[PDB]
C-alpha cells in the first residue's frame, strides 16, 4: 500500500475511504451516499450546482430502477459529463478522463488510445463509454454495485506505469480535474506514444516544488547516456527538476521550470544554486549506475 | 576508485579515445603485481584478528591514557575497546581490499575521505592510528612485492592520519 | 585553506555601461532557444573557439557534443567538458606556468582580464592543493559565472568594446595565446631566416 | 527569506492596509522578547559541535545498523556527511530562531531535502531521530538557568521546539 | 509483449522482407533449446516462495535500517508490501525466460518502478539487492543437475542472469 | 565504474568482510587470464575502423532504407553521428573487455541508449543488427591463430561476445 | 579590508602585542563619536543624487568643454557614464566614512581607476574637479545644524574631507 | 575579517547600493557592543599571563601524558612548555583581538584558518587548546555583555577545534 508517502501524494483521504456499495434494499442515505460519491468520482470533484444535477437518474437510482453500475452510466452519458470533458478537449484527453472517472486508473499503453479513440470515431461517445463500462476490469473492480473509486494500491493485473501516471491524472485532494495546471491538455499523450513514464511529483500544499512541468521541447532525458564523463570524476548522477525560478529574472531566466543532470560531488552545490534562484525542487532521480 | 585498469579506461574516456599501447602497459603492470598483491591479502586475512588485536595492544602501550581516562572517545571500558578494535579492523580489512584492487581507491574512497572531520568531531586521535597502522608494518610478516605494496598502502593511511 | 584576498581592480565589466545590443555585443549562444542542428554547430563552434581559440578535428570532443545535443548536459557542463579535455590540458595547462593557467582560465571562463598578479598567484594554488578539476568546478561554480553566463550560455569576452570607440581591448585569443615564452624558448623558437 | 517583521509585511502588502495597531503592539511584544531570543540564538552556537556530536553519539548507539558496514552511515564519506547534515540542520535553525520565520529554514535547508535523502537512500526516519536528539539537547542548552538574567524563555523555547519538529517532519 | 520469435517477425516486418535462412535457422536454435528453457521456467517457479523468503532473509540481514522501526520494511503493511514486490520481480523474471524476450519484464513491471520507488521512499539499491539475491538462488536452482536429463545449460543461464541484471538495474 | 577488481571488493566492503580464498582463487584465474585479455583489446582496438566501416557498409547494404533519401541515416550529419555511434558501441566494448566488467559499458554507453533512440526515431533494431556486424568481425578478429602465442581463448571469446550482445539488447 | 578597529587589531597582531591602553582608549573615542558619524553617513546617503547632479551640473558649467560636442561628457553614455563614475566614488567614500577606514575606498573604487582613465582617455583632472565639488556638497549637508542634536562634528567632516581629498588625487 | 561594518559595506557593496538605514542600525549594535568588548579585552590584556599560565596548567592536569611523554609535540621539556604557553598566549591575544573589533574576523584570519592543517602536521590534539579555552571562559572574571561577547568567541574557538 502507500503509507509513509500517501499524506504528501493525495492518497492519504482515500486510504481511509471505504468502497461506497448500495447493498440490496438499501437505506435513503444509502442512495444519497452513492448519488454523492458518483458525483464526485465521475465528474472528477468538480462542484456540481443545483441545476445541473441529474435529478431523474437520481431519482431512478434512489428507487432501485437502475443499480450504481447504470447510474454511472447515466451519468458518464450525460450532457453534463460532456460538457464538463468531452466537447472541450481532445480525445486523448478524453480517453485519460474517462480512464480517471470510470476506472480510477491511468491508461496503461497506446493500445488503450488506439481501442477506444477508433471506438468513439466509428460508434460514437456512448458506445465508447459503454466499453469503459461493460469491461472485463470494471466488473472486476466495481461490479454492479459500487461506485468507481481511484486504485492507488497495487492490483492482479496492473503494470507500474499506470502507478506512475495517476499522480499525473491526479492531482490533490481539494483538485478537481478541470483545475489543474496542464488545463485542458492531454497529459499522457507524450508518455503513452513514447512508452515512457515521469517522475512522480506531488499535490501542491504538500510538495513545494508541485508546479513543475516539462515544456514541449528543450526537456534534459531522464537518464544520463554518456556516464560520469562530461562532469570529470564523479560517483553517481542524479536529475533534478527544479520549478519557479525567477530572481536573475530575463533574460537570465528563460523558463521557470528546469531539469538538470547533476552530479553527487555538485549536489550540494546545487541545492545552494537552486535556494539562490529561487527554485523549488520537485524531484531527485537517480540518473546513472 | 583509483586502481590501475579503472583509471586507466577513465582517462582514455575521458580523452574520447580507443585503448592504445599505454593503458596495455598499464594491464601489464597490474598483472605483474597482481598475484602478490592477492597474496599479501591473503595473509593479512589470515592473521586478521591476531594483527588487529595487537595493534590495539601496541597503541594501548604507547598512549596509556586510552584505557584508564573516562569519555566517550577513549578505550577505557569494553565499549572503547571494542570500537578501537573494529577501527583498526577496519583499517586493516581495507587494506586488504587496497591490495586486492591494485591502487588505494578502496582506502580513499571508503576510509581516507573524511576521516579527519570524524577524528576531529570524536575527539579521536589520528596518532594512535598511525601506531596501529606501523605494528600492521612491523608484523604482518611479507616480504617482496607483497610487502611493497601492503607497506605502501599502510604508509598511504599513516601519511593521510600524520 | 581559504584563498588569499586581493584586492578588485576598475574594469569595464566592474561598472554598469548601459549597453544596447550592436555588433560588438557579444553573440548569445544558448540552449534555452530550442537551436537546430545547424545552430548547435554554430553554438559549439563558439564554445571551442571560446576554450580553445580554434579546436582542429582531433581537438574535437564528439562525444561531448553528442551529449550537449541530446540535452544530457547544460552548455556550462560542456564547457567543463572542453577545459577538462586533453586539448586545453596539453595546450593551456602542460605549456604554462600556474599563474599562466589561471590566466587562460579566468579570461575565458568569466570573459574577464585578471584584477593583478595577485589573483593569479592566488588562484594558482588550487590545481595543487584541490585538484585541476577543482580549479575548474570553483570558477564554473563561482558568482561571476553564474551570475554572466549561468548554464545555459557560452560565456564570452565581456564588455571588450566600449561605444563609439574604433577598438577595444584585445580578444583574448590574440592577448593570450596557449603558451608563451617560456614554452617558446623550450621548443626553440624564434628561428633565424636566411 | 522573510523575518518576524518582514512576514506580518508581506502579509499586510497582500491586503494592501497599513499594519493595523493589534499588529504594531504584537511586533513590540515580539521586539521586547528580542534579547531572549539572541540569547537563545548564542547558546545553540556556541554548543553546536557538542550537540551534533553527541546527538550523533546517542543515535548512532540507538540505531548500530547506521553505522555497521552497509549502513548509510558506513565509511568515513558517509559518516562526514551525515555529520555535515546534522550541522547544516542546526545552523539553519539556528537562522529560523534570530529571523523569527522558519523562511530560511524551508527556502534554504529543507527545499528538496526529502528528495535528496529518498534518491540517494538516506533514511528520513533515522534523520529525523538525529533532529530529535538535537532538538533535545539545543532546548535544554537554551533552558540553562546558570550564567544569564533569568526570564522566562518558554515562548522562544516553544518556537525553537517548532523549528526543530518542522525540520524533522521534512526528513521523514 | 513480444516473444523470441514475434521480435524477429516485427523488425523483418519493419524492414519489409522475408526471414533470412540465417533467421529461421537461430529460430530454428532456440526451438531446439525449448526444453531448457521450459525447465528453467518450471524450476524457478517449482521454488518461488524459496527464493523471495530466503532472499528476504537474506537482505534485511545484511541491511537491518530496512526493518528497523522507521525502516521502510518496517510494520506488516510494509513488509508485506516488500514481500509481494519481490515475487513480482521474480514472476515477470519467469515470463521474460519463457518468453525469450524481456519486454513483458521492461513493459509490464520495469519501466516507471525506480520512479515508483523514488516517490514512495522505497529504497531501490536495496530492492536491487534483493534481486541479486534471488538471481543467485535462481541460478543455482536452473544449473542444478540432479533429478534432470543432463545438458549444458549455460545459455539459458546467461539470459536469465541478464533478465535479473535488468531488474535489478531498473529498480537503483 | 568497476573492473574485475573493485567489483568483488566494494560486494565485500558493504557485507563488512574480507575476501573468501574462493574469491582470491577466482581472481588469480582471471590474473591468468591477464595476457589473452589484453590480446583481444589490442586486436579490437588494431582494427577498429576497418570493423565500424564494414559493420556500417554491411548494414547499409542489407538495409537500404536506413540511407534512403530521407532515411535516418541520410544527411552528413546523420550519418556521422551514425558511424560514431557504432565506434562508441565499439570502445566501450573494448573497455568493459579490458576492465573485465560491464559497468563501464552499462554506465556511459547503454544506459539511457534506448530511450534516446526511440526518442529520435533513431531504428534501435538497426543499431544491434550493426553491433552484431561488428560482433562477428571483431570475434573474426580476437580468434585469428596467426601471429600470436596459440592457446584457449574460448572464455575471452564469450565475455567479448557477451558484451556485444548486451549492447545490442540495449539498443533495442 | 579594514574599518577603523580593524587596522590596530591588524597592527597589533603583525606586532604580536596587545592594544595598549592608549589604543583602547583611542578606539573608545572613535565609538563614542560613532553617532556622528553615522548621521554623516545618512546625510550624505540622503542626498547622494542631489549632490551628484548638482556637482555635475557645477563641473560642466566651469568646464563647457566637457559636454561640448567631441569632449569626453558629450554623448548620452558618456555623460550617464561619468554621472555613475561620480556617484560610485560617492558611495566608496561612503563606505569609508562608515567603515572609518580608507581600506574600501583604496581596494574597490580607486585601485587602477587613474590607469582606466587614461587608458580611456577621460580627464582625471576634471574629475576631480567632479570630486571636489561633490566634497564642498558633501561637507556642507554634514554640517547643518537644522533639525539634528548639537555637537561638534568637525572630526568626522574633516575625516571625510580626507576621504574626498584621497579619490581627488587617485584620479587627478 | 568578520566585523559588522566591513560586513555590512560588504553586503551594501555587493548590492552596489548606498548604506541604508539596515546599515546603520548595524553600526548602532556595534556602537552598542563597543565599549563592553573594550573594557572586556583590557580586563583579559591586563589579567593575560595568569590567564595563560592557569590554562597551560590546566591543560597539564587533564592531559598530564603532555608533561613527561618523550617527543616534539610534547610539553616534557621547557622548549615544549613554552611552545604551549605561547600558543595559549596566542589564542588569547586573537580573542582580545575578536573583542576589539567586535567579531570573530582576527580568528578567523590569525588563527582559524589553517589551524587543522597545523594540528595534524605537528601532531597537536585540540582537545589541549579545547581545554586552556575552557579554563579561560571560566576564569576570565567577566560579567554581562563583556562576559557574553569573550565567550562567544571563545566557544568559536572551541567550536572549530572540535
Ligand atoms: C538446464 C535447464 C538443466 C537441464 C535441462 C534439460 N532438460 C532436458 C530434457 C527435457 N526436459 C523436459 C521437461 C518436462 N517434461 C514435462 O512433462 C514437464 C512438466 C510440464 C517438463 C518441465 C522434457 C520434455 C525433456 C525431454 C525429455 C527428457 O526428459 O530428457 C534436457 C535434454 C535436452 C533437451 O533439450 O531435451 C536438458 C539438457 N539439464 C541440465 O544439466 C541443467 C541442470
Ligand atoms: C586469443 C586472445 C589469442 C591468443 C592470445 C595469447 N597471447 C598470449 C601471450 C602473450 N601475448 C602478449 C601480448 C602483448 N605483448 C605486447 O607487448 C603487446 C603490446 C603492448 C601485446 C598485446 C604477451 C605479453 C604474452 C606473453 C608472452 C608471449 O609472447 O607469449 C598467450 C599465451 C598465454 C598467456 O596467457 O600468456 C595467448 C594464448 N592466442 C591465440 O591463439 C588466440 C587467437
Ligand atoms: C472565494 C473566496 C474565492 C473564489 C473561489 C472559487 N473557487 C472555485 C473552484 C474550486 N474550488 C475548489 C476547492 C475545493 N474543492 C474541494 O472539494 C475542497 C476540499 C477538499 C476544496 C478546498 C475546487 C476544487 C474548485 C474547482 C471545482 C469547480 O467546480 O470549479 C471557483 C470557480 C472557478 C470557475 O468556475 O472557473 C471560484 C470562483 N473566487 C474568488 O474570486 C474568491 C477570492
Ligand atoms: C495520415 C495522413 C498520416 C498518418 C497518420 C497516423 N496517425 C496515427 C495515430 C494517431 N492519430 C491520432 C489522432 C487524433 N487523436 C484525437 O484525439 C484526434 C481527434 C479528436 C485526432 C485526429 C492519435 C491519438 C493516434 C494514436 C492512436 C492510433 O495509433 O490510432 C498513426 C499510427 C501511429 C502508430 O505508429 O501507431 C498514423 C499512421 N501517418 C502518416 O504517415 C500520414 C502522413
Ligand atoms: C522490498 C524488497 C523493498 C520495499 C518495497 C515496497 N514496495 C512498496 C509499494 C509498492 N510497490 C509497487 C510496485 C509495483 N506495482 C505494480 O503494479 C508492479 C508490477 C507491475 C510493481 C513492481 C507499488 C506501485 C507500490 C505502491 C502501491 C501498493 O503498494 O499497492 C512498499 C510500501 C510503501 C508504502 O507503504 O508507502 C514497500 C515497503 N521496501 C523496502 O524497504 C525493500 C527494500
Ligand atoms: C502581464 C501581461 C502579466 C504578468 C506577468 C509576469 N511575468 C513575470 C515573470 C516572468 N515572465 C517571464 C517571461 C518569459 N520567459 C521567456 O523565456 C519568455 C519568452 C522569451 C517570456 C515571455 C519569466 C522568465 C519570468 C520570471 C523571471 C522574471 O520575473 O523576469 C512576472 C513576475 C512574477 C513574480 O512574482 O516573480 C509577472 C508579474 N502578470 C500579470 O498579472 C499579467 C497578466
Ligand atoms: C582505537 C585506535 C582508539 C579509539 C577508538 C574509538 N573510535 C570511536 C568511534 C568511531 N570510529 C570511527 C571510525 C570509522 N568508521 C568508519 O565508517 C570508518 C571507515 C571504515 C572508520 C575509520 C567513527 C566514524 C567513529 C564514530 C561513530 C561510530 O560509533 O562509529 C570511538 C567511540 C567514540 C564515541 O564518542 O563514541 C572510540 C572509543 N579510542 C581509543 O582510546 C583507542 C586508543
Ligand atoms: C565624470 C566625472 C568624468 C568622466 C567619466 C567617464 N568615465 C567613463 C568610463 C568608465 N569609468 C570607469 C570606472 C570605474 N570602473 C570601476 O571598476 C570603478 C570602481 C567601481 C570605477 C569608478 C570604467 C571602467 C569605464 C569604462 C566602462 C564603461 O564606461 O562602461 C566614461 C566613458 C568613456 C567612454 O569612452 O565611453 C566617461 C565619460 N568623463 C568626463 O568628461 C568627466 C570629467
Ligand atoms: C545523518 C544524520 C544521516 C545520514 C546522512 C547523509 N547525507 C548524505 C548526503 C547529502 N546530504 C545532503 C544535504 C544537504 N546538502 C546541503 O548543502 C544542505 C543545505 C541545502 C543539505 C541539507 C546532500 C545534498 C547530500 C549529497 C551530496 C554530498 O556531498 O553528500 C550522505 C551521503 C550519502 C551517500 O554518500 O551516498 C549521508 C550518509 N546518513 C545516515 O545514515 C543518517 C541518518
Ligand atoms: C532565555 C532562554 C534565558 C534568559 C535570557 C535573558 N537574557 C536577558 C537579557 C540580556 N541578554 C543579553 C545578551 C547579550 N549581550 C551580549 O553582549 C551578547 C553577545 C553579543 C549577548 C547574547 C542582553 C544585552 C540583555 C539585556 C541586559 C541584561 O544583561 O539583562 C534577559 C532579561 C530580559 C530581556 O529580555 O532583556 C533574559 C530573560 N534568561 C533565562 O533565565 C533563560 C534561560
Ligand atoms: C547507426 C548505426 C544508426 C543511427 C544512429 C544515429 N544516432 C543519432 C543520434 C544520437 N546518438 C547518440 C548516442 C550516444 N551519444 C553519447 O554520448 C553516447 C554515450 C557515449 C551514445 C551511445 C546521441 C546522444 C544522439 C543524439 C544527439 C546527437 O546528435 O548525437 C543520430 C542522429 C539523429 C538526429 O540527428 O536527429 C543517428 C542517425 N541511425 C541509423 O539509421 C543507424 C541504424
Ligand atoms: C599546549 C596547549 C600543548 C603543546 C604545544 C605545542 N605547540 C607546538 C607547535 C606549534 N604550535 C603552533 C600554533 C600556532 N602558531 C601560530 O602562529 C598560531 C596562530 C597565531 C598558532 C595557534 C604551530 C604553528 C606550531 C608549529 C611551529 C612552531 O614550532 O611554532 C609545539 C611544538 C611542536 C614541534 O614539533 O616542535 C608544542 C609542544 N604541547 C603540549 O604538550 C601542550 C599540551
Amino acid at each position: 500500500a502507500i503509507t509513509t508517502a500517501a499524506s504528501r501524494l493525495g492518497v492519504a483521504p482515500y486510504n481511509e475511504s471505504r468502497p461506497v456499495e448500495l447493498r440490496p434494499d438499501f437505506s435513503l442515505d444509502d442512495a444519497k451516499m452513492v448519488i454523492r460519491a458518483v458525483y464526485r468520482q465521475v465528474l472528477g470533484n468538480d462542484y456540481i450546482m443545483d441545476s445541473e444535477r441529474l435529478k431523474g437518474a437520481e431519482s431512478l437510482l434512489t428507487n432501485g430502477s437502475i443499480s450504481v453500475r447504470e447510474f454511472v452510466r447515466t451519468v458518464a452519458k450525460s450532457e453534463l459529463y460532456k460538457k464538463k470533458f468531452l466537447y472541450n478537449n481532445f480525445q486523448t484527453r478524453v480517453i485519460e478522463l474517462n480512464y480517471k472517472h470510470l476506472l480510477g486508473r491511468a491508461p496503461f499503453s497506446e493500445d488503450e488510445v488506439i481501442f477506444h479513440l477508433d471506438l468513439y470515431e466509428n460508434q460514437g461517445f456512448d458506445a465508447d463509454i459503454d466499453s469503459y463500462i461493460d469491461s472485463v476490469e470494471y466488473q472486476e473492480n466495481f461490479g454492479e454495485n459500487i461506485v468507481p473509486y481511484y486504485r492507488f494500491n497495487n492490483q492482479v493485473g496492473d503494470r507500474t506505469v499506470g502507478f506512475t501516471r495517476m499522480f499525473r491524472l491526479y492531482r490533490g485532494y481539494a483538485n478537481s480535474d478541470r483545475s489543474q495546471l496542464e488545463r485542458s491538455s492531454s497529459r499522457l499523450a507524450t508518455e503513452l506514444g513514447q512508452n515512457t513514464v515521469s517522475a512522480i511529483v506531488g499535490p501542491s500544499g504538500s510538495n513545494a516544488g508541485w508546479a513543475y512541468r516539462p515544456s514541449r521541447a528543450g526537456n534534459t532525458p531522464a537518464k544520463a547516456l554518456g556516464g560520469t564523463v562530461p562532469f570529470g570524476q564523479a560517483s553517481k548522477l542524479f536529475r533534478v527538476e527544479i520549478t519557479a525560478i525567477s530572481a536573475p529574472g530575463y533574460p537570465k531566466v528563460r523558463r521557470s521550470n528546469k531539469a538538470v543532470i547533476v552530479p553527487f560531488e555538485q549536489l550540494n552545490q546545487t541545492l545552494q544554486q537552486i535556494n539562490r534562484l529561487g527554485g523549488k525542487v520537485a524531484s531527485i532521480t537517480p540518473a546513472s549506475l | 576508485m583509483k586502481t590501475p585498469l579503472t583509471e586507466a579506461v577513465s582517462t582514455a574516456d575521458s580523452q574520447g579515445r580507443f585503448l592504445s599501447s599505454t593503458e596495455l602497459q598499464i594491464a601489464f603492470g597490474r598483472l605483474r603485481q597482481a598475484n602478490a598483491g592477492l597474496q599479501a591479502a591473503k595473509a593479512l586475512t589470515d592473521n586478521a584478528q591476531s594483527l588487529v588485536n595487537g595493534a590495539a595492544q601496541a597503541v594501548y602501550n604507547k598512549f596509556p591514557y586510552t584505557t584508564q581516562t573516562q569519555g566517550n572517545n577513549f578505550a577505557a571500558d569494553q565499549r572503547g575497546k571494542d570500537k578501537c578494535a573494529r577501527d583498526i579492523g577496519y583499517y586493516l580489512r581495507i587494506v586488504t581490499y587496497c591490495l586486492v584492487a591494485g591502487g588505494t581507491g578502496p582506502l580513499d574512497e571508503y576510509l581516507i575521505a573524511g576521516i579527519d572531520e570524524i577524528n576531529r568531531t570524536f575527539d579521536l586521535s589520528p596518532s594512535w592510528y598511525v601506531e596501529a597502522l606501523k605494528y600492521i608494518k612491523a608484523n604482518h610478516g611479507l616480504s617482496g612485492d607483497a610487502r611493497d605494496e601492503a607497506n605502501s598502502y599502510l604508509d598511504y593511511a599513516i601519511n593521510a592520519l600524520s | 585553506l581559504p584563498l588569499l584576498n586581493y584586492a578588485p581592480k576598475s574594469q569595464n565589466v566592474r561598472v554598469e555601461g548601459y549597453e544596447i545590443g550592436s555588433e560588438e555585443k557579444p553573440v548569445v549562444f544558448t540552449t534555452e532557444n530550442i537551436l537546430s542542428s545547424s545552430d548547435m554547430d554554430n553554438l559549439i563552434e563558439a564554445a571551442y573557439r571560446q576554450i580553445f581559440f580554434h579546436a582542429f578535428k582531433w581537438d574535437r570532443e564528439k562525444v561531448l557534443e553528442s551529449q550537449l545535443r541530446n540535452g544530457q548536459i547544460t552548455v556550462r557542463d560542456f564547457v567543463r567538458g572542453l577545459l577538462l579535455s586533453n586539448t586545453f590540458r596539453n595546450s593551456f595547462y602542460e605549456k604554462n606556468s600556474n599563474y599562466r593557467f589561471v590566466e587562460h582560465c579566468v579570461q575565458k571562463i568569466l570573459g574577464r582580464d585578471v584584477y593583478s598578479e595577485r589573483e593569479k598567484i592566488a588562484w594558482s594554488i588550487v590545481v595543487a592543493t584541490k585538484g585541476y578539476q577543482g580549479l575548474i568546478d570553483d570558477l564554473l561554480n563561482s558568482d561571476e559565472y553564474l551570475n554572466n553566463f549561468g548554464y545555459d550560455t557560452v560565456p564570452y569576452q565581456r564588455r571588450r568594446n566600449l561605444p563609439g570607440r574604433e577598438a577595444g581591448e584585445l580578444p583574448f585569443n590574440i592577448k593570450s595565446p596557449r603558451y608563451d615564452a617560456y614554452h617558446r624558448r623550450q621548443l626553440g623558437f624564434p628561428q633565424i631566416v636566411w | 527569506m522573510f523575518d518576524v517583521f518582514t512576514r506580518v509585511v508581506s502579509q499586510a502588502d497582500a491586503r494592501g492596509e497599513y499594519l493595523s495597531g493589534s499588529q504594531l503592539d504584537a511586533l513590540s511584544a515580539t521586539v521586547a522578547e528580542g534579547n531572549k531570543r539572541i540569547d537563545s540564538v548564542n547558546r545553540i552556537t556556541g554548543n553546536a559541535s557538542a550537540i551534533v556530536s553527541n546527538a550523533a553519539r546517542a543515535l548512532f548507539a540507538e540505531q548500530p545498523q547506521l553505522i555497521q558496514p552497509g549502513g548509510n552511515a558506513y565509511t568515513s564519506r558517509r559518516m562526514a556527511a551525515c555529520l555535515r547534515d546534522m550541522e547544516i540542520i542546526l545552523r539553519y535553525v539556528t537562522y529560523a530562531t534570530f529571523t523569527g520565520d522558519a523562511s530560511v529554514l524551508e527556502d534554504r535547508c529543507l527545499n528538496g531535502l526529502r528528495e535528496t535523502y529518498v534518491a540517494l537512500g538516506v533514511p528520513g526516519a533515522s534523520v529525523a531521530a538525529g533532529v530529535q536528539k538535537m532538538k533535545e539537547a539545543a532546548l535544554d542548552i537554551v533552558n540553562d538557568p546558570n550564567g544569564i538574567t533569568r526570564g522566562d524563555c518558554s515562548a522562544i523555547v516553544a518556537e525553537i521546539a517548532g523549528y526543530f519538529d518542522r525540520a524533522a517532519a521534512a526528513v521523514a
